[PDB]
This record gives C-alpha cells, structure tokens and sequence, in this order.
C-alpha cells in the first residue's frame, strides 16, 4: 500500500481545479455532425470587435463654434456601461489594454456640410472645459461630407500596461486613460429647405491590440 | 515615422456595410503595435471554469426539495435562461460541449443521509415516481451526505444530445401538435434525478437544499447574440 | 494555458481507468450519407456485427461616396434584379459552412429558379414619427416582440392581425403567407423538412436633402429577450447592414442556413427573422412628405426539400 | 509519504466508475470449456434484427377500396410497445436511428388475390385521412399473391440524426418520423367457396443501419 | 502569492466557506452573494464543527503594475482623495461567505 | 536547496493536471512597442484571431586626501558645471537598468539641454544647533515627515508653508515649484506622464578648521516610516553620500528612474525625495560664524514626456 | 483503485511543506515588463553589506592617554541591536559566522591630529580594563589625519564554526567572540581657535565571509 | 483524480515505518567539519569487543 498524508484543504471544491469529476456516463458518446452550422465564435474579443452604439449625439445649424456636443471619460464608469458589445466584455474582466476604435456615423443629409472636432486628451485631474483646451490632446477635425463614417482611433496613452475595471474607483491612475469629447469646429450648414439638424451615431468597438484578463462578476 | 505631413491619409470609412474598421489609423509621431493574445478570452478556456447554475423557475441560487420524493433537475440551456452563466450562454444561439456539473446537498437534520443521483439521457422517458430500482438502470452514483452540513460531488457528462448543437433560444414548437412553444427537451445534456435515502426514521419531514455549479469541456459556440442589458 | 481540463477534444485511453478518472468527452460521429445541411455548398447495406443464427468592406483607403456620386451595383437571383446608382451595402453576414452527411436517404426536391428568386415581400411606410429602435412592418409582416401568444398553427389570422402595428418578418412564415402559390411554398407544404439560406434587401429612395438611417437585422431564433436586445445598442452583434439616406437608397444582407438539425421542420420553426428598425429617425426636408415608402424583398438561397408526403400547410 | 488532497465526492459510489472492487476470491479461477454451446449473442441489436409481430390486421372481401386497415405513428408511443424484440431494445435506450424493416406476411389462401398499399408518410401535424393522401408519401402497392411476405423498408427520413425515446412526448420534432398505414388498394377476391377473409401478419425488425444509444430504465 | 486561510468555527454545527478570488482592479460587490462570487475563480471549503479548518491557495502575479509598491508617495486617483494607496497594486481581494445547512 | 517550491519561474505543463496540482506561477509578458522606462538607456496592426463574419569608491590602496590637498573633480549637465578643489563623493547610487516596451504608441517630447541641466534648487543655512538626524530645507523645500496632511493638489500653499521649518525636497514637486517657467515644467504641466532620473548635489564650503558631516539621502516613495528610518542608523540602505568637512566641500549623488509604472503620472506621484540631514553636528572654530550656508542643486537625467493634452499644473 | 494508508499527521499545515496550494486562478497570468526598475536585490546579506552607524563616540582635546571612549561585546546583546542594517539580518537568524567590517569615520577638522587605538580581544571571562590590556589582542593604532575612514576588520577568531544569536545567553562560549573597544592612544591636538572636540562615527557592516542561517522570530 | 481506497490501520504510527515525517526546516542545512574527532564508533559489537570485568 502507498503511504500517504493529506494536506490542508481536503474535500474542498475549486472552480479552477481539474480532475474532480467522476463519470456519470459509461459509454463513449458520439456527437452529430455540426459542420453545416456557420458563424462559429471561439473568442470573447470577437464580440468586442463587432460594432456598438454608445451615444446618439445631435447637431443643429444653430450650434455655434466651440460648442460641446458630447464628452465621456475612458474609465470603467463609462466604457463598461455604454451598452455596446465591447462594454459587456470589459465588465466581465478586471483589466484591459490596447487601442479603442470609435466610429462616428454621420446620418445627416448629403447636402449638409460642417466640421466636428473629436478630441482625445490623456489622464488629468480636471477634464477639458473649452474646445481649444481639448484640442491640445490627440484630435481629428472631421469633415462630415466625405465617406459616411469617421474612423477615430483612441490611443492607449497609458501610465501602466493594464487598466483596472473597477466602477467604484474610475478616476484612479491605474484605471482611466483620459477623456474623449466632441466639439463643433465649423457650424452645420446647408441649403434652405434642408434639415435644420443632423444626428451623428457614435459607435465603439475593440481595436486590433485590445485585450482583457482576470475574470470577475459583471462590473454592473 | 514623419513628424508632419501635408498629404496625410484620410480617416473616413463606411460602417453601413456590416463590419467595423478596427485597424488603428496612421498618425504622425505615433507607432501603433499589436499585443499578444491572452488565454482569458478563449471560449474553450473561459467556460472550463465552474459557475453557479440558476435553479429553474426564477433563476434562484438554491432549490428546496422534500426528502420524501426528491427532485429532477434538467440540464437544459433554455430552462436555465428563465432567470450569471445563463446570461453568458445567451450570447450564443447554438452551443455544443461536454458538461461538467458539481452538486451540493445541504442536510438540515442531525442524522447522515445518502443521495442517489442518476443520469437520464436527453430524450429518455422520465419516470413519474422516481424509485431506487428504476434509477439504477440509468448511469447513477450513490453519494454519502453528512449530518448538519452540505456535501459536494462532481460529475462529468459528454455531449449526448440528438441535435447537432443545443439552442439557447428557439423560435417554434417542440411537438407537431403545437402545445409547447420555444422549448426543446432533447436539446440538453439530459435530466438529473435525485432521491434522498435515510437509515434512521425522523418524526418531522425535512427538505434538502440544492446548489449547482456548471463547467464545459470542448466548448463550441455558433451564431453570436447581443449581450444582456 | 489553463489549470482546468478543457478536454482533449476526444476520447483517450488514459482518461477513464480503474486507478484514476478524468472528465469524459464525446468524439465526432463518422457517418456516411448525402451531403447537405450547409446552403450554397451542398451537392449494398450490411450490418457490422455477426448474428447468433447466421454461420475590405470598411476601409479608409477606399472611401465610398455619398448619394450624389455615381456608384452603381446590382443584386440578381433567378429572373429578378434590383439596381442602384449610389453607394449600397451588400454583404453575406456569415461565410457559408461545409456540408454534412444527412441521416435520411431520400433525394431532395428543388424548386430551382422558380423558387430561389428575389420576391417582393412587402411594401411599408417609414414616417418621421418613428423613434430609435422602432421595428417597421406592413401587411405581410407580423407583430412579434416575443410576448405575443402565438396560437398554433401560425397560419391562424389572429397571429398576423393585431391591435398594434406589426414588427417582424418571420422566415419562412411571412414568405409562405405572402406567396402561398409559389413553387417554394408548394414543396414547403408537401415536405416535412427544408433547407435554404435567406437574403433580404430593402429599397428606400430619398433625395439628397433627406436624412435618416434604417438597420436591416436578421435575428436567429427570435425570442422575447433577443428581439429587445436587437433594438438596443448591442444589437449589432446580429447580422446587420445600415441603409443611410446620406449615401444609400438600398441595402442588402444575406445569411446562410442555421438550425439545431440539418433540415428544418416545415411550419414549426423559424430560423431567421427580419427586422427593419430605425437607428436615426427620418429627418425629411421642410415642405416635403413626412414619410418615405420602403420596399422589402426576400430571397431563399439554394433550397432543398426532403420527406415527401401529403399536403400539410403551416 | 505522498502528499495528497481529496477532491469533492469522497466515498461516493458510481455505476460507470471503474476500480472500486476489492478481491473477494484469492485464487486464480479457471472456467470450464463452454465452446460446445451454440447461439452466442454479443450485441443487443441481434435481438432487434430477429422478427417480431406488431399487428394482426384482418382483411375481408367486403372491404372496399380506400379502406384503412391499420395505422401507427413511428414514435416511442408505438414502436416501443409493439411487443416485438426490437421494441424492448428501443425502450432500454434513449435515442435511436436508422431504417426499420417491416415484414407483412400474407397468411391467406393461394387462391386469394388483391392489393394492399403500405404507405409511409414523414412527420406532420395531422396524420393522413384518406388513401390518396397517404399515397403522397413513400409507399409500395403490394400484390398478395406472389412470395408470402412483403419486405417494406421504413426509411429514416428524419429532421435530426437521432430520435428520442420519450413516451411522455412522442409527437415531438426530435421524436417521431411520421406514420405508417395500410389501405385496401384492390379488394380481396377469390373463387366461390374460398375464405371470405384473409389475415395479414405484420412483423417489425431492425434494419442494417439501425442503432440505439444512451441507456435508461425501460420506457414502459 | 501563496495563501493559507484558517476558519475557526465556534458553534456545534459544521459549515462551508465560499472563498472567491477578486482580481486586482476588479469591481468588488457591495453585498457579497453566492451567485456573483461564483463568477470569480472560487473554492468551496468544508468547515468542521467546534474547531478550525485550514486550506491553501495559490495566486500568480496578476497586478497591472510592473511591481507592487509597499510604500507610495502620491494619490491613487486624479481627484486626490486617497493618499498613499494603490488598490490595484496587490494580488487582489479575497471575498468570504459562510454557509450553514 | 529548499523543501518548499520557490516556483519554476514560469508556467509548466506538469504543474496543473487533473491528477495533481502545484503552485501556479506567472510568465513574462512578451510585448512589442517603443523602448522606454529605464532612464539613460531608453532610445500594420492585425489581430491574431479569426472573426466569425470574416472568411572601487572605497579602497585602502587608493586613500583620498583631506580638504587641504588638491584633488579636483567636476559635474556637468546641459550648460551647467560645478567645480571642487578637494576630495568629493560623486556616485550613481544604482546602476541604470534595461529599457522596456511601452504600452503607449505616442512619440515622446524631450526638453533636451534646456530641461536636463543642473538647477539651483535652494540655498539653506546649516547651524551648529542642529543635532543628529536633523533634516535641513529652505524656502523651496517642504515639511514632510509623513504626518503632514497634504491638501490636494500639492501646489496648495498650506503644504509648503508650515509653523515649523521645512525638511524635504519632493521630486519633481519641489523642482517644478522652484522653476515653474522651465521647459521641463512646461512639458510636465502639459503631459500626463513623465520619465527621468535625478541627480542632487550640495556645496558646503568650510575652512580647514571647520568640522561636521551632512548626508545626502535620496528616499524612494517617502512615507512616515521610511522618513523616520532614514534619520536613524539603518538609513544608509537608501542611496547616500556624506559631505564631510574634513575632506569635502561638496557631494554628488545620482539615481535612475523608479516607479510601479513605466511612466510616472504628473502632479500625483513623487518617486524620489531628497533629504539633507546632519550626521555630525556642525563644529565650527571659535570666533567664527556658528552657521555655514549650503547650496542645493537638482538635475533631471534623460527626460521624456508622453500623452500631450491641455495644461494641468500640479 | 490504489490501496493507500494514511501516516500520522493528516491535515496538518506546514510552512516548509510544499504542494499544499490549490489553484485559485485558472488562466495563465503574464506579468508586465519590470526590467526598467533598478536596484534589484536577491539576498539578505546585501543589506548587511550596506553601511550602518552603531555608535557616535566623542573625542575631546582634554581626553588623556589610556582613556576609554567606547566598548561593546561581539555578542547577540550588542551586534543584534546596534540599529545597523546588519543587526536586523543577524536578529532574523539563529546562527552567524565570518568577519565583521568596522568603519570609523573621522568627522573632525582637517587641522586635528591624534591617535585612537581600536582593540579587538577574543572571548574572555572579564573584559579588558585598561588600554595596554586591550592592546594585547588584535589592534590597530589609527592616525586620524590621513584618509577619512578607518577600515578595521574584526576577525572571526572563534571556538566553533557558528555563533548563536540568543539574546538570553550572550556570554556563552558558542555565542560571543570577544570585545571591541576604542582607547585614546595619542591625545587630540590642533591649533588654537580650532574645535576642542571631534566626533568619530562608528559604522558596522558585513565582511566578505559573513553568513547567517536558521531563521527565527526577530531576536529583539 | 486518482481513485484510492484506504486499507486498515489508517493514521497509525509505526517505529519501523518510513516516510511519516514532514519537513520542519525549509533550508538545506550544512553540518560543521567533524573529521578532527577521533574514536568514531559505528556498531554495537565494538562495545562488546571491549574488555569487561565479570568476577573478582
């Protein structure tokens, strides 16, 4: 017989421990052919790479220059609760890194013209108050009358390699990377009898270098 | 890379086509690089860990059943969504994996007991009155339950469903008569029939409390679905 | 890279032994038969035991122009064709899969060009009063939010006639009801199982002064929670194409066959459901109509029917 | 000594678990020669392949065309309770597949003539009401005066690869494949002073591709 | 990190402890429940009656920082409310929930 | 040589198995990017997974003479130079480390010679009344024993003005406040993160008749316990150089960049703090001043700033 | 199944025992790059090799020859409580060996002259009472006006290979190696108007052959 | 996991049984040189071979 001694923690169940199950089916099972079924997903990032609306920002002809249309912190208080597929993947894990792909779809008229400056400012104690202050960070002045969607990359200009997904502490140094805001650069213009307003659909998805690790119970 | 550029690449595409352009847009004085893939996101790895299974009905964390007759717990995804891991599974239309399940039987009285857990295959006839003789014909296991505390035991069941892939959602009827809508009983890992056993005779009939944990082996998913709000 | 056992994707001798046990896994069933299951890709018996008695779509390098510029494309199926003169989305949502051996031995009955064609499913109105997430459907559509008590069989009039406006187009339920005399529906009511993909296109003509966007959703196994999430921000996980009036006058979307079984039961299962919802409410120019007409088209892709017997409608 | 830790489920008995028995016989036993005994069976399908009567269907000269003589659904409500050897094998397991061999033995007179159409219709909400409606499925018009038995193959025209053996839900999509019915095609005829009736013995057995898996307590 | 916990049970009845591993940077629930803690990497430990029960666990370096500081001259957040602390600079948090039959 | 498992410095297949489990370990993350982190040494994107929709200082052999003899040395940085004519300590406390790949893609902004230079940080008096472990600081210094309640932001006047004498020089907090118009501070208030080493020198001129010693401490992450231990006997574990009047009139000490992150957050973190404390109380000759003046210098070594955005001071 | 028998001590926890932990994290973790951080320490002796003040011994011009300025036993009562980095390392362990490096820094004036004899006497029942009695052991007459610090090596002239770190019994034969004392050899001299006193800073650190073993709870 | 069954006599201590001790010292110990000490005995018979008075 083998001489054995039990270490502390006997009979304890572990979710990450292997080799605990005992066979509850004696015969060797054979599953039916399932190669005919398309859209096979194998990674959670595939969901994050899919598009997802985060904000419906309105824009009228009455809006003057330097007028703020939207602003959100790149912290677990916002990026984990946008409603987008990526926010659910971020909420499942404790840490995230990499670039974030923002897509601003101009759903206005073909006769409409104007410019909306999208600014990304890294981490700071206070967010940008004016347009020119926001334009001191990484920005892109977007002319709405060209291709339909604006491809705005939110760079991972971070202090650390990973950012924490803690909704209780979003403004931490190891949590937020900064703020992303939309401002009216050039007023919305167009011919008479054209719509006085134009909606911009803001989408957010994962970049090619986006990653998430350390699973947890959904942040929200 | 250049510090300035008069003829830079424009950054406007079209998301209406059905796919998002996730590539990092080139910028001056910026050097975008990729990152190594973590094993945390892989569905084969993610679903290999155990998570508390919602008990049928309201998606409760525990189910109370009398020691007189016992209980029958279905291993059906559609039945799990009536309440978490169910929310994670609802992000996929069809799934196929080898189920790993851990049961916990909380015993309230001061005397030890024994639980008979038999595996009823998906598509098999479930008995109206669960008895020791009939459940022994199925692939069963006799688990000793301690007194005044809970006892845990893990089981492994391979993909035994007659379907190619088990659906978490179903738009249609189960039978040709059209009595049950949005359900597929066979589309599951089967049913687990439980029968408590006592050597001593108690004057007061007591109820056992059940808690379940589920993990998946060789997890495969098809046709993605939007995450829950 | 995990402490847990994810499985060896099969059955190994060292897994189940009298000295130690690991998690049991199922192996792939090697079966012979006719190739089927996957749409657009599908194209002596003796027992093996002795008897006892016997001896890029989106790219900044290729920006697509607005509605003003000439950028024509077309979609053809059978003897049907739909043209456009401006930028238009036209994508197969998922790539086609590989065929599988069928359990049934009978040869399939194919409708051909008479069945696999682009049909005018319905004509509906899109007004500016409709807000975000408003599912639009007409006379041939059905009110399906997942909460409606469907009386079996689905052909019952109460299922299609409701107190409020319809919202969905269940396939093939809506297609068979729109054209009950079609060769596809003739085989549908005569066969117990079918198999085909689906292509849905919508044409909405607006001037260069009109604004607004519609999303063409193809929802798999539509149920209460699924339909409501498709209306929300996460809905884009499902197959989708946006019909933006800024650049487009039409949008096309195609999806291959899906089902728990290789062949879907007729009159009892709707694998795909079409949803034409509003992303950006119609924003028409002043002194012009407050609503634009929409034409919804439907196209079954590579159809096959098995199990011929009597006539049983949906 | 070996450092060991017990996983959950210690002391639990399993019917599919191996290596639980301890030797209750020390000497090596030698069994007597048994090669002289014939009819050695090794598989449960061998029983299913053996003949088995399911219905004794009567047929008289008074029976007119389109007259139904018998009908049964190919579901666990019927195929598992025919009394045939195959029905017992089907009841032992939860799933079944493959072709089914039906043998209609004409035990009438050599002077009798006539035709009985055997129809197999796949799964439908409602069974065939008339003969011509049943003849829309896979059928075989059988002339009784030839060889004694009719070899009617019931094809596995199924939605899925496996069919469930659940007597509680026989009309399910993943349970029944359809209906098999017998109708009078051409009336039974024969000379005067010949029997006015002729019995047809319906046998049912497993086909060469028939299989069963996932054991359970007998369905009935 | 390698950690061994000891749960001293005072009453005459056995219990069970649910120890879940909350990663450094993860949102810690206000009301710890069995369902939410099961989503994290957990372990169910049987606790004996009228005595203590010991169990050992192993957690790898999961901190987002390159190296965990024992001392910190600064603030955790940009608003400057917490001085000299870095919550993410750790091996995480262990959430405990006792269970009685 | 130990019974315990110290770890195999990585992840091995035999560690986690269904038959046995050992202590799990973390492996090194292999990341691409710009080389940074370590001061004085720093110099198409596609996802790797398919989508479902896509197809000797001290030696007896070399004894250094007293203040009397000629033994000159110098320290230079930018356009600044500091000379001495006697034995003077000048040591890099720790050797420079190897660069690491940065998580951020943006190119750094460097102040160059205008920023990386030797600045006159403060001028302070060293009297004989100061005993062992007395931290000396002047107008540009801060009272930091670890017990002071710092009101955020650190730029608040109450943090620098106290009822008692200042004691520390928090870097870069004290440097940025001393020279707010410098090119280093200009980028510091405009960038969210920075990276550089620090060199501190102090000049104390005493005659051949003067006696006393001062210790130049560079304290990492200064907190209550750390500052008090630096005053004690064990303090010499921290980077140090002694300015002994017997042989020296100056002492130099340099330390490379340190931080939990590769780049330190601006206005919210002080990696290094300078402490000029007394080892041997000033022992001046009779009929001479009872105090000697000291000049403290500061030098940022190899600076780089990332994340440009609006102006946010400390 | 394996036939096993438990040895005494089942379920017992050990701090030196390996293989007791169970995985509380399923995924393989990857730590961020930390090669940019300098001053990596790997041994406790590195702290002992760093300087550490043990005594601030004063020395005036009024001090006559043979005047004792300081004395300490090389026992766990003194060497483990000097306040130096080495004393903490010694207190952590139960045994120590090897040479000890003493550094006497003369922080006086450049105009000061004189001699201080540093004597190391091995183990004895009674410590040295006079200067000449202390000079009978290993000593070094140090002239203060040369290089700033005196490098005095305290040799390991021991009875055994290891010395015990027991504060309860410091005068034991297997604990102390002797006494180290400072005496005024030649009186402190210097010109008029020069300081009448000169402080000598006594530092103590580990030698190149210094070692410590057998860990314990800090001696003090 | 390994399927094991305990034989009779579990937890019993034996003076002739090996492999019962658990490490109560983590570091590898090195004993001081003892080759200078003479008269090393290795067997009990060496004592028996030494002289011994039994009767006067």
């Amino acid at each position: 017989h083998w001489k054995t001694r039990a270490v502390p923690g006997a009979g304890t169940f572990g979710s990450a421990v292997a080799g605990q199950e005992l066979p509850l089916c004696g015969v060797r099972a054979y599953y039916p052919p399932n190669a005919y079924i398309p859209a096979q997903v194998r990674d959670w990032l595939e969901f994050a790479h899919r598009p997802g609306l985060m904000a419906t920002v309105p824009w009228t002809m009455a809006d003057e220059p330097a007028e703020r249309l939207g602003i959100f912190p790149v912290s677990p208080s916002a990026i984990a609760g946008t409603g987008a597929p990526i926010s659910y993947v971020i909420s499942l894990f404790s840490q995230w890194r990499g670039e974030l792909a923002a897509h601003l779809l101009f759903t206005g008229s073909a006769q409409h013209y104007g410019r909306l400056v999208v600014c990304y400012t890294p981490a700071a104690p206070q967010p940008p108050s004016t347009m020119q202050e926001a334009m001191r960070g990484t920005y892109t002045v977007w002319d709405v009358n060209a291709a339909s969607t604006l491809e705005f990359t939110i760079p991972f200009i971070s202090n650390s390699y990973w950012k924490t997904v803690d909704v209780n502490n979003p403004d931490a140094l190891l949590s937020t990377t900064g703020y992303v805001s939309i401002w009216v650069q050039n007023p919305l213009v167009g011919p008479h009898t054209a719509p006085a307003s134009a909606l911009v659909q803001a989408f957010i998805s994962a970049g090619e270098s986006f990653n998430v690790r350390l699973m947890q119970n959904p942040a929200l | 890379t250049l510090t300035e550029d008069l003829d830079a690449p424009q950054d406007t595409g079209n998301i209406e086509n059905g796919a998002a352009d996730n590539s990092p847009q080139p910028r001056t004085t910026f050097d975008y690089t990729g990152n190594p893939l973590p094993p945390d996101t892989k569905l084969e790895n993610f679903f290999s860990f155990y998570r508390l299974l919602p008990m049928g009905g309201s998606g409760a964390p525990s189910l109370s059943f009398p020691a007189d007759e016992g209980t029958i717990i279905p291993l059906n995804p559609i039945n799990w969504l009536k309440g978490g891991i169910a929310a994670m599974l609802s992000c996929f239309t069809y799934i196929a994996a080898d189920l790993r399940i851990t049961l916990r039987f909380s015993n309230p009285n001061d005397n030890p007991a024994t639980m008979l857990v038999a595996f009823a295959p998906p598509g098999a006839t479930i008995p109206l009155k669960p008895t020791r003789q009939m459940l022994s014909n199925f692939y069963m296991a006799e688990v000793p339950v301690s007194a005044a505390t809970s006892t845990m035991v893990s089981f492994s069941i391979p993909y035994t469903s007659p379907l190619s892939a088990i659906p978490t959602s179903y738009f249609g009827w189960e039978d040709w008569s059209g009595t049950n809508f949005g359900q597929l009983s066979s589309g599951s890992w089967g049913n687990l029939m439980l029968i408590p056993s006592l050597s001593v005779d108690s004057a007061i009939p007591f109820d056992f409390q059940l808690s379940c944990w589920v993990a998946f082996g060789n997890f495969k998913a098809w046709v993605p679905r939007p995450p829950p709000p | 890279n995990v402490t847990t056992d994810v499985g060896a994707n099969g059955w190994a001798p060292t897994v189940s032994t009298g000295l130690g046990d690991g998690p049991v896994s199922a192996s792939a069933d090697s079966l012979p038969g006719r190739s089927g299951g996957a749409s657009s890709e599908k194209t002596k018996v003796g027992s093996r035991f002795s008897k006892w008695w016997e001896p890029a779509p989106s790219s900044t390098a290729n920006p697509q122009p607005s509605l003003i510029a000439l950028n024509p494309s077309a979609t053809q199926s059978g003897n049907a064709s739909i043209l456009t003169g401006s930028t238009a989305p036209s994508l197969l949502a998922y790539p086609t899969a590989t065929p599988v051996p069928l359990p049934n031995p009978d040869e399939p009955s194919q409708p051909g060009p008479s069945g696999d064609r682009t049909w005018l499913l319905d004509t509906v109105t899109w007004s500016q009063e409709f807000t975000r997430g408003w599912n639009i459907a007409g006379s041939n559509g059905m009110q399906w939010t997942g909460l409606e008590s469907l009386i079996f069989p689905v052909s019952t009039d109460t299922n299609w006639t409701s107190t409020s406006s319809p919202t969905a187009y269940p396939l093939p339920f809506s297609f068979v009801r729109a054209y009950p005399d079609s060769s596809w529906a003739a085989m549908y009511n005569t066969h117990s199982m079918w198999n085909c993909g689906w292509r849905v296109q919508v044409t909405v003509n607006g001037s260069q002064f009109h604004a607004g966007a519609l999303i063409l959703y193809m929802v798999p196994e539509a149920t209460t929670h699924a339909i409501q999430t498709a209306r929300d921000n996460a809905g884009f996980v499902f197959p989708y194409v946006i019909l933006n009036l800024y650049e487009s006058n039409t949008a096309t979307i195609e999806v291959p066959y899906i089902s728990p079984t290789p062949n879907t039961s007729s009159g009892l299962h709707a694998p795909w459901t079409f949803y034409l919802q509003v992303l950006s409410p119609l924003n028409p120019p002043p002194s012009l109509p407050t609503s634009l007409s929409c034409s919804i088209y439907v196209t079954p892709v590579d159809s096959s029917f098995h199990g011929l017997r009597y006539l049983a409608p949906q």
